[PDB]
């Protein structure tokens, strides 16, 4: 449940 | 008429929508949880109101597809794709 990882 | 989430990962996981707010995400709150690290904690909301399931993408950082086509809002059917981080998740919506 980090930060999302922009993609 | 019912409604299940189809995750097409490979894992068989799947979920059936509850009447009312359903939330798609990574984080712990999430209805149906994807670890998907690029899904957002709250990603997407579907609303089941036992006739008709109504899509929300919930500001997501990456955006959600279905079809393969950017939307905000959208009215599901049955056989639809919903692509959000790199995980895909078919609807399944059959009458009785
Ligand atoms: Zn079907």
């Amino acid at each position: 449940t980090a930060p999302t990882e922009k993609i | 008429t019912s409604v299940t989430l189809q995750l097409d990962d490979g894992s068989g996981r799947t979920y059936q929508l509850r009447e009312g707010s359903n939330i798609i995400g990574r984080g712990q709150d999430a209805q149906f949880r994807l670890p998907d690290t690029g899904v957002s904690r709250r990603h997407l909301e579907i609303r089941w109101d036992g006739q008709v399931a109504l899509l929300a993408d919930l500001n997501s950082t990456n955006g959600t597809t279905v079809n393969n086509a950017p939307v905000q809002e959208w009215q599901l059917a049955d056989g639809d794709v919903i692509r959000l981080g790199h995980s895909e998740i078919i609807v399944r919506m059959h009458p009785l």
